[PDB]
RNA sequence: AUUGGGCGUAAAGCAAGCGCAGGCGGAUUGAAAAGUCUGGUGUUAAAGGCAGCUGCUUAACAGUUGUAUGCAUUGGAAACUAUUAAUCUAGAGUGUGGUAGGGAGUUUUGGAAUUUCAUGUGGAGCGGUGAAAUGCGUAGAUAUAUGAAGGAACACCAGUGGCGAAGGCGAAAACUUAGGCCAUUACUGACGCUUAGGCUUGAAAGUGUGGGGAGCAAAUAGGAUUAGAUACCCUAGUAGUCCACACCGUAAACGAUAGAUACUAGCUGUCGGGGCGAUCCCCUCGGUAGUGAAGUUAACACAUUAAGUAUCUCGCCUGG
């Protein structure tokens, strides 16, 4: 278990998402 | 299963001990007896010596750490018994 | 680019009934400005094999970015075990290198490099792993943003 | 750009966008198709019934 | 939160770490755990402080006594590492001692060096600024 | 490259074999020292001078001699040029050159410092040939 | 190949284990400050490699000036390294319960085979390759049946199977012994890796000894194709074989892959247990074939049953 947490930073949506408007 | 529960149980190194150093080694010099004298009755038996090998290297090598590790833990067994 | 024929290969088998006989035509094309590529070509006739070899050449235009006009980093190619090693080199020794080598290393837009041939002399081979390490360097923009505390070091 | 589905045995991320949407179920496909054309359809100016009105199918694959 | 198997003693903490980064980078692992080490606390928190580290937390079991940390190697929310890769000029069979007149550059100076000079683990750089040299355990970018 | 194992017996490096250790080694009398003067060129005696057939792709007449020289060894030489060497047991000249064609062949005749019959119908080199200009 | 390579197919893992030394040796704090670093000091031969300078017609040279490691001396930091008292238990096993397996040293029988010998029969053949012959049979051979017997080893049992230091393990049975596997909220306080040295076994062939030889059997003798048939074909046939002592020490002993530590997608299934649960399906952990993404690669292809990634040691290869 977590007693300490420390850098709140987490990967949760590690799907990769790009490539946005293209013409 | 030679001997499982006499001396781990009937000797305490410690306050209480279910397996540690010197309960092992006695343990296992009981089981190295055990396995001289089956070998002495039966003389083409080899695993039995290389496991006796292992058994005794090892408690060696449980007592060279021992040395340092604490000041004095080891001093009931360190010996031989097959003269 | 410039449609140069650079390397001919001798190449054959046979079959139950004739031989095929092929030369497979390798070129090397590049603008000195990032755009640079290499290419293969195979074809029974040697000038469909040219004709290949072009397609290829204007084809495969790649950018490589121009980061300080030499190498600043050490990188190693291994493409097809025929190592090739940089190492940064004072601008002044000029591109001491291989002839194939130094060729592509100034029609790269670079010079003056340290390079380290390992292995044995094969052309395809060797070129593959080139661009292998081509393909290694590094940029620091994304290495500086993408870190919490934003700083390329 | 190219948009591809995932079903059972690849990574989500071989494309631009992620849709890990299905077609071998008999009762998928249907909707599925008919959401993705009524999505681009109304550039042209065309029919548009399955974008955000209750139009659906319950139908085996035929 | 820990991964799965708990990790025992291995012979040395850098190398258990190390072997457990490069499966996070090659097998698609995030969270990945370790067993306690002060020094792995310390590398934890300075590569958190350098931006290339994500949430580290240290964890107990049933007892406090025992120890372990686990922490997100820092992954975008696009599949992309922040780590990259990592080396070890320190071993435990040749800790290689380098003082103050021996701290170069990270092979262009891009990189992060660590040094574990006196107390705690320091980066060459800042550790030349302090005429400070020592072992130095690890190369990482 | 278990260093563990190898410290013991460290790894030598050779990044070289050779051919040609007859200039390599030299003696003096009244006291025997082998030690190398890197021995520019070294002087024998041809003993025997002749034609072997070539290896077994090759059926040709390249000549060579059987030049014994001051280390205890019996070994070949090349004969460059025309006007072969055939002193027969007189002090020749020998330095290092390398003709792969012939077995034992590794030495070459060089003429000017004991010049032999003076190589002739050769005048491009004049390395390991011994031939007069027709300049002034 | 420390710097600067691999070991499966390249030069490449020991036959296999135990395996002392050995190096490594998870983390806390008191202590040394041991190594490390920091702070303190004196030393580092001229010309000189290097470097500002001059005199060389100018360079060839000469000088001027300086460029320091190294070495002896003294205190602080506490990270890692050996660590102290205590240690933390997550390992090594070990308290304990369940626990499966061709694991094995040891000792027993049973099945029958096999060919014979007492027993009688009976008429005319047996041997065999591509075809035959060598070689056997009326003075009774084939074949025969029970009685009795010698050495000899046990059709099947034999698996997405297990147990295995390697070599291996199956007619059974048991003494003993070993290794486990699952789970123990647990203990010595990490008490362990490789292996110089030492110890051990080692498939099988074969050897001296004593005995046995049932059976086949090289070498071959004879015979069949044959240009030769010496290799391959058939019969007669002994060394050999076989039981134990002593000697055997190698195998294509391999996983073409020495290990140990720690970690890493999965899946069809299935095996041992903890098992709710007719069995089940279904799993928890270890195992058992494959799988394919990362990863790996000269390619083969391997991939959580890596040829994947890192830590420590012994064995080897530098072109043939």
């Amino acid at each position: 278990r977590t007693e300490k947490a420390q850098k709140p930073k987490e990967e949760l949506w590690d799907v990769v998402q790009k490539m946005g408007n293209f013409d | 299963q030679i001997d499982k529960n006499g001396i781990i149980k009937s000797a305490q190194l410690h306050d209480k001990d279910v397996g540690s150093i010197q309960v092992q080694v006695s343990l296992l010099t009981s089981q190295i007896k055990q396995l001289t004298d089956h070998l002495l009755a039966n003389k083409k038996d080899f695993i039995s010596k290389r496991g006796l090998y292992a058994k005794v290297s090892k408690r060696k090598r449980l007592l060279k750490y021992l040395k340092h590790n604490d000041l004095e833990a080891y001093r009931n067994l360190v010996k031989t018994l097959n003269l | 680019f410039e449609e140069r024929i650079v390397k001919l290969k001798r190449i054959s088998k046979t079959t139950k009934g004739g031989r095929n006989m092929r030369f497979s035509v390798l070129v090397v094309v590049g603008n000195r400005k990032g755009k640079i590529g290499y290419g293969i070509a195979k074809a029974l006739e040697v000038p469909n094999a040219i004709k290949k070899a072009i397609k290829a050449a204007h084809n495969s235009l790649h950018t490589i970015e121009i980061h300080k006009g030499s190498i600043y980093h050490e990188v190693i190619g291994r493409s097809g075990a025929s190592r090739v090693l940089l190492k940064p080199a004072p601008q002044g020794t000029g591109i001491i290198a291989g002839g194939a080598i130094r060729a592509i290393i100034e029609l790269a837009g670079y010079s003056d490099i340290y390079t380290k041939n390992l292995g044995r002399n094969t052309p395809i081979n060797m070129i593959h792993a080139t661009m292998d390490g081509i393909l290694k360097q590094l940029s620091p923009r994304r290495v500086a943003i993408l870190r919490n505390k934003n700083l390329n070091e | 750009p190219v948009v591809a589905l995932c079903n059972t045995n690849t990574n989500p991320e071989l494309v631009d966008f992620i849709i890990p949407a299905n077609n071998h179920q008999p009762q998928s496909t249907c909707l599925l198709m008919n959401l993705l054309a009524d999505a681009v359809a109304e550039a042209k100016a065309m029919p548009t019934m399955f974008a955000y009105k209750p139009d659906e199918e319950i139908q085996i694959e035929i | 939160i820990t991964t799965t198997k708990p990790i025992k003693a291995h012979f040395d903490p850098v190398a258990d770490l190390l072997t457990k980064i490069n499966n996070a980078r090659k097998a698609k692992l995030m969270t990945v755990t370790t067993i306690a080490s002060k020094l792995k606390i310390a590398i934890l928190e300075i590569l958190v402080k350098e931006g290339y580290l994500a949430n580290f937390q240290v964890l107990e079991n049933k007892s406090k006594t025992k120890r372990i940390v686990t922490f997100n190697l820092k992954y975008t929310q696009r599949r992309i590492p922040s780590i990259n890769g990592v080396k070890q000029i320190s071993k435990p069979g040749l800790r290689i001692y380098r003082p103050f007149e021996k701290l170069p550059l990270v092979l262009n100076g891009l990189g992060i060096a660590i040094i574990s000079t006196s107390d705690g683990v320091m980066t060459d750089k800042v550790a030349r600024l302090k005429k400070i040299g020592g072992e130095i355990l690890a190369y990482v970018w | 490259a278990t260093i563990a194992q190898l410290i013991r017996k460290p790894r030598k490096k050779k990044k070289v074999k050779s051919k040609s250790p007859a200039l390599h080694y030299n003696l003096n009398l009244l006291n025997k020292k082998v030690t190398n003067v890197y021995s520019p060129l070294k002087r024998g005696v041809c003993t025997r001078v002749g034609t072997m057939t070539p290896k077994k792709p090759n059926s040709a007449l390249r000549k060579y001699a059987k030049v014994r020289l001051t280390n205890g060894f019996e070994v070949l030489t090349y004969i460059p040029g025309e006007g072969h060497n055939l002193q027969e047991h007189s002090v020749t000249l020998l330095r290092g050159g390398r003709v792969k064609d012939l077995p034992g062949v590794r030495y070459h005749i060089v003429r000017g410092t004991l010049d032999t019959v003076g190589v002739e119908k050769r005048r491009q080199q004049r390395s390991a040939y011994g031939a007069k200009k027709p300049k002034a």
